[PDB]
RNA sequence: AGAUCUUGGUGGUAGUAGCAAAUAUUCAAACGAGAACUUUGAAGGCCGAAGUGGAGAAGGGUUCCAUGUGAACAGCAGUUGAACAUGGGUCAGUCGGUCCUGAGAGAUGGGCGAGCGCCGUUCCGAAGGGACGGGCGAUGGCCUCCGUUGCCCUCGGCCGAUCGAAAGGGAGUCGGGUUCAGAUCCCCGAAUCCGGAGUGGCGGAGAUGGGCGCCGCGAGGCGUCCAGUGCGGUAACGCGACCGAUCCCGGAGAAGCCGGCGGGAGCCCCGGGGAGAGUUCUCUUUUCUUUGUGAAGGGCAGGGCGCCCUGGAAUGGGUUCGCCCCGAGAGAGGGGCCCGUGCCUUGGAAAGCGUCGCGGUUCCGGCGGCGUCCGGUGAGCUCUCGCUGGCCCUUGAAAAUCCGGGGGAGAGGGUGUAAAUCUCGCGCCGGGCCGUACCCAUAUCCGCAGCAGGUCUCCAAGGUGAACAGCCUCUGGCAUGUUGGAACAAUGUAGGUAAGGGAAGUCGGCAAGCCGGAUCCGUAACUUCGGGAUAAGGAUUGGCUCUAAGGGCUGGGUCGGUCGCGGCCGGCGCCUAGCAGCCGACUUAGAACUGGUGCGGACCAGGGGAAUCCGACUGUUUAAUUAAAACAAAGCAUCGCGAAGGCCCG
RNA sequence: AAGCCAGAGGAAACUCUGGUGGAGGUCCGUAGCGGUCCUGACGUGCAAAUCGGUCGUCCGACCUGGGUAUAGGGGCGAAAG
């Protein structure tokens, strides 16, 4: 086997000194310093633990040079909240506001008496 | 290759070489020697020959 | 870290500007995420609600009792502990409570407190069983553990 | 580098202002036209020899047509 | 080390330049009384101050 | 088979720490590592996360409970006492 | 003449002690006055991938690299040198620093202090000097008109300066060539990030369609009116952009240790095809070496999903090594998204490499031919990605920085070849400062020194084997550790063997010796029931020749009833106790034969039992005479204290 | 070790067996860390504390770099002045 060496002056196996093996056109194995693994966004509901879909998982500063479409979904709260918890909040907003109408009428028929 | 003042940066080195030798330079590299003198590698433009520029400078 | 009692991250609405305020309560045993808690004079008796001791009944027990009116919680904060409301008197705005140590103390009727015991149960019931587990317990608190006679 | 699939979209990149040169490389089974633009090097691959013969004479004037052999 | 500051490198440059023998023509000066460079320093025999 | 006669879960401690201390910690470790049924979703997925913190893996509901048990007998009588005092507070 | 006097010099000892840690050198030649030590070649050896190998951090500071010298130094020598002398050498937007905060350090306000000052870090401050928005104007000027500028109105807490990491966070550079010494920095070639663009650089998007009066055979046009801050999919979500401020919400940055699996790569292994070597006393289609495709795009495998639609499941089913999952929606069918480091492709063969040659240009990125191929494997090793668990009275950073969403204040055009605007494609310009050579250690660092000491990491081949063990070997390295020659006395240091006896030696089995691996049996008292336990005790072990057992892939059709020697529909059929062919890992068991009973043949590798004392255990301790019964420890018990407080500093 | 699968014996109560699993300040034992004995070597040493063999521990109260904080009647000490 042919053994390898670091190509930079950081000689420790730190979290930013991660490498991978690559075979050059010159038929030798060298290190290629990898980028860190990015994560998809979590959901703003803070309940369901899965990460969002339709959004590229990159490092945060990579998102500056990405297109807008790659960073969000075509929906209300798209790219910030999951589809499942958006359906729940749409129903919750409607039903509670209906409940407000219920108690407003309920006291309106209560105030028919002195 | 020149020996330049230690305070001179690449912008000043390029401008100095451009005016007092009447040549156009592409890029300038710069290191400081172990004796403390700054040394500049001044690559000339492709339409300027370094050989005949060095002739009239006087370092043939 | 360094505490037996868990902490609750409650989110209120700021009443004067558009903002969300994040408090850090001491979790009372029984409260859960996605639960509404109510703080004020008009809050009613429920576990986790923060209402003054002067408007409480004469036998209710509290979690994070204020020592003085106005400050934030200072009493019965360690896990599993609680105070008990013993008596009030509408004159001179005073209320007598029983501290976790058994001492009776007179505080103002405006002092606020969470309702219920504080979570963390009988943590001291489990034997530590190991010098190493005592090492880890005190590494989160301070440099006091290996005690030379 | 960018790969160009068909012919006519290679022509306007060839006649683009930032096109420095065109390189024609002959292989055993195809001919590659490589126009060196400012950012990329656009390679168009034609497997038919006579098609590359016609395209070679159809290049815009005033551009380098350097052949690699 | 390989990583050095400008002030350290500039200091090492001066100590390098003054670690050279006396010129031969010095000994021919009238009233010279100097034989060699007595302030010579080898990198192994004695270490620098810093 | 039944691999041990009486130690149960505290067989991991070997012969150390004394029989009564292993016996005392045995019932605590059984309840601390047990899976309780969630009262919010019905799934037996409510397990301890840290001391005093219990979490259901299914409905992602976190509750504040006892150190080793999901809810202590102290807090159970407290919640009942507060409810009786609340219904006494009004009429 | 004295003061173990001060300073300097010199003797005997004495050509004495000594130049003995880590296996080792030998032959020929060259240069040279001179060779045990330099160099080259040939042998024989060692390090044996946890290296005596290849590269860094700290530290050193020119030791780096050429040429020369032979004074001194390299405890022998030297033609050699990390010495001496003379010259030369470190090239960056994308490798770091630089930026951010961390533990912490530290001004200002304030307080104290005789005073230099020091306390304090949000506390006892009028602590925001900023902003597109608008108004008042200056018309500054390509005074059409939008950019300057002063004041005012409105909004604005990181609520605290600043420093603090060359291993934390932190955008974006790789392939080939090149030097005596530098290269991810030079050259060549491919990219890429950030910032800028006022006159708007080009496109594309926004955005360019309907209704009606007419014209025109119609097709196709004129006038008016009306829209038009994009579109698709049931959905997950997709498409090349997709107006939008103050403000708000969220995300990424941003997370422990351990386990078990699975995917991918690199390496290792096997079967061939080439090219070049090796052996040929005999055999050997043989043995060895070698047999590429960077980043960045595009496409496709593959891995994952706690994502969607249909539907409604008990005779419960699905499923993992383990688990686990399901009327809060299983199985099944069909989709969606993420990662894509793998394959193909542009890069790309033009380069590189291996070979065979031809020219020369003291010393050419010369020129040319051929090749750079096809496959199979796996509890294999190392990285990496993913899934799923376990442990915690332990819950495993912060901040710069970047992004998405909510809202809709506003902005922009009157149907124009249009506007505001654009995270879309391409084009233009720039990226300053400092570091960068070398050593990184039995000789470039610290230990007074070329000192057996100490000093933080990365890569990691073959055989044996459980193995990163020990032993041998390949790539790479070296010359035995600051001398050699001749002898082989005692005494010694290190290693062995020893008849008969077997601790009689000695304070004491100190030292040495016995045992030892694996398989099959067999295991006592006591016990906190976990242990004791490899208890104790016994048998076997080689070589060779077989035989069983433990898998994976495909194909399982009764027929021309016709023509898209082949295909759609089917009269035409019962593998349904499963076969047929191909392929390939080790592993276990049984048997025969065989050797002078020898076989864990080297290496690796527990002596055992019966008790007494002390300490529960694991841990810690006098660096340099004490590792213990001493300290600690969990457990037990007591004491103080409700904050105007307990204990403590000042 | 817990958890889990299957089978068996039981009238119930319940019990037994074989797998799976992979816990533990668990054991043998590398590297690392330490330093028991030979009271070995050396003792004008290689060394102003080193060397050889044998040893204790080797998933944890573990080993370790760098950055920080504590200063002399003070610090720090699983405690030996
Ligand atoms: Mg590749
Ligand atoms: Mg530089
Ligand atoms: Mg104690
Ligand atoms: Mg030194
Ligand atoms: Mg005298
Ligand atoms: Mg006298
Ligand atoms: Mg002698
Ligand atoms: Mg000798
Ligand atoms: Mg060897
Ligand atoms: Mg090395
Ligand atoms: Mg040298
Ligand atoms: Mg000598
Ligand atoms: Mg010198
Ligand atoms: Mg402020
Ligand atoms: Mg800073
Ligand atoms: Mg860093
Ligand atoms: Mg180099
Ligand atoms: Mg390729
Ligand atoms: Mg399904
Ligand atoms: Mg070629
Ligand atoms: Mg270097
Ligand atoms: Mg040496
Ligand atoms: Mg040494
Ligand atoms: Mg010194
Ligand atoms: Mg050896
Ligand atoms: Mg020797
Ligand atoms: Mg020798
Ligand atoms: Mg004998
Ligand atoms: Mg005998
Ligand atoms: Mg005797
Ligand atoms: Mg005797
Ligand atoms: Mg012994
Ligand atoms: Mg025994
Ligand atoms: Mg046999
Ligand atoms: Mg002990
Ligand atoms: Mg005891
Ligand atoms: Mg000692
Ligand atoms: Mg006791
Ligand atoms: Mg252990
Ligand atoms: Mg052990
Ligand atoms: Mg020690
Ligand atoms: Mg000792
Ligand atoms: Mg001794
Ligand atoms: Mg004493
Ligand atoms: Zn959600
Ligand atoms: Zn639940």
């Amino acid at each position: 086997v042919q053994r390898l060496t670091y190509r930079r002056r950081l000689s420790y196996n730190t979290a930013s000194n991660k490498t991978r093996l690559s075979r050059t056109p010159g038929n030798r194995i060298v290190y290629l310093y990898t980028k860190k693994v990015g994560k998809a966004p979590k959901s703003a509901c803070g309940v369901c633990p899965g990460r969002l879909r339709g959004v590229r998982a990159v490092r945060p500063k990579v998102l500056m040079r990405l297109s807008k479409t790659k960073k969000h979904v075509s929906r209300a709260y798209g790219g910030s909240m999951c589809a499942k918890c958006v359906r729940d909040r749409i129903k919750r907003a409607f039903l509670i506001e209906e409940q407000k109408i219920v108690v407003k009428v309920l006291k309106a028929q209560a105030q028919s008496q002195k | 290759v020149f020996i330049v003042d230690v305070k001179a940066n690449k912008h000043q080195i390029k401008q100095a070489v451009k005016k007092l030798y009447d040549i156009d330079v592409a890029k300038v590299n710069t290191l400081i020697r172990p004796d403390g003198e700054k040394k500049a590698y001044v690559r000339l433009a492709p339409d300027y020959d370094a050989l005949d520029v060095a002739n009239k400078i006087g370092i043939i | 870290p360094g505490r037996g009692a868990p902490l609750a991250k409650v989110v209120f609405r700021d009443p004067y500007r558009f903002k969300k305020r994040t408090e850090l309560f001491i979790a009372a045993e029984g409260i859960h995420t996605g639960q509404f808690v109510y703080c004020g004079k008009k809050a009613q008796l429920n576990i986790g609600n923060v209402l003054p001791v002067g408007t409480m009944p004469e036998g209710t027990i509290v979690c994070c009792l204020e020592e003085k009116p106005g400050d934030r919680g200072k009493l019965a904060r360690a896990s599993g502990n609680y105070a008990t409301v013993i008596s009030h008197n509408p004159e001179t705005k005073k209320t007598r409570v029983k501290l976790p140590s058994g001492s009776k103390k007179v505080i103002s009727s405006a002092n606020r407190a969470v309702v219920g015991v504080v979570a963390g149960g009988g943590r001291i019931d489990k034997p530590i069983l190991k010098a190493g587990r005592a090492y880890h317990k005190y590494k989160a608190k301070r440099n006091c553990w290996p005690r030379v006679r | 580098p960018r790969k160009i699939e068909e012919i006519k979209d290679f022509l306007l990149t060839a006649r683009r202002k930032d096109a420095k040169s065109v390189k024609i490389k002959k292989n055993k089974d195809n001919v590659k036209f490589k126009v060196r633009c400012s950012r990329y090097l656009y390679t168009l691959v034609i497997t038919d020899k006579e098609k590359a013969e016609k395209l070679k004479q159809s290049l815009p004037p005033g551009l380098a047509v350097k052949e690699l052999k | 080390s390989s990583h050095k500051t400008f002030r350290i490198k500039r200091f090492l440059a001066k100590k390098q330049k003054q670690n050279r023998p006396i010129p031969q023509w010095i000994r021919m000066k009238t009233g010279n009384k100097i034989r060699y460079n007595s302030k010579r320093r080898h990198w192994r025999r004695t270490k620098l101050g810093l | 088979a039944k691999r041990t006669k009486k130690v149960g879960i505290v067989g991991k401690y070997g012969t150390r720490y004394g029989a009564s201390l292993r016996k005392m910690v045995k019932k605590i470790e059984i309840s601390q590592h047990a899976k309780y049924t969630c009262s919010f979703c019905g799934k037996t997925k409510m397990k301890r996360r840290a001391v005093g913190i219990w979490h259901c893996g299914s409905c992602m509901k976190t509750v504040a409970g006892g150190a080793w048990t999901y809810n202590t007998t102290s807090a159970v009588t407290v919640k009942s006492a507060i409810r009786r005092l609340k219904e006494l507070k009004d009429q």
